[PDB]
């Protein structure tokens, strides 16, 4: 569960920083 | 500690995300202004040569002008 959230986030950072 | 840091990360980036969205508002508003005093200027631009006379005129005037 909150290894999904965290995993969820850091793809939501990386798409951010590329972004 | 970990969540802690990893949320601190989240919102940092979304704070450089919204920096960039500013960003890119601001150049994106700079661009249409460009834009626009291009295509007024190409409207001037269509009306060419104001008078005959300054055909005449071209000889005795330099010619880089």
């Amino acid at each position: 569960f909150k290894k999904q959230v965290i995993k969820c986030l850091e793809e939501q950072i990386q798409s951010q920083v590329d972004e | 500690q970990v969540i802690k840091c990893l949320e601190e990360q989240i919102q940092s980036q979304v704070d450089e995300i919204q920096d960039l969205r500013t960003l890119n508002q601001t150049w994106e508003n700079r661009v249409r202004e460009l834009r626009d005093l291009l295509t007024r200027y190409a409207s001037r631009r269509e009306d060419s040569m104001s008078l005959g006379a300054r055909d005449a005129e071209l000889y005795h005037l330099p010619v880089l002008e």
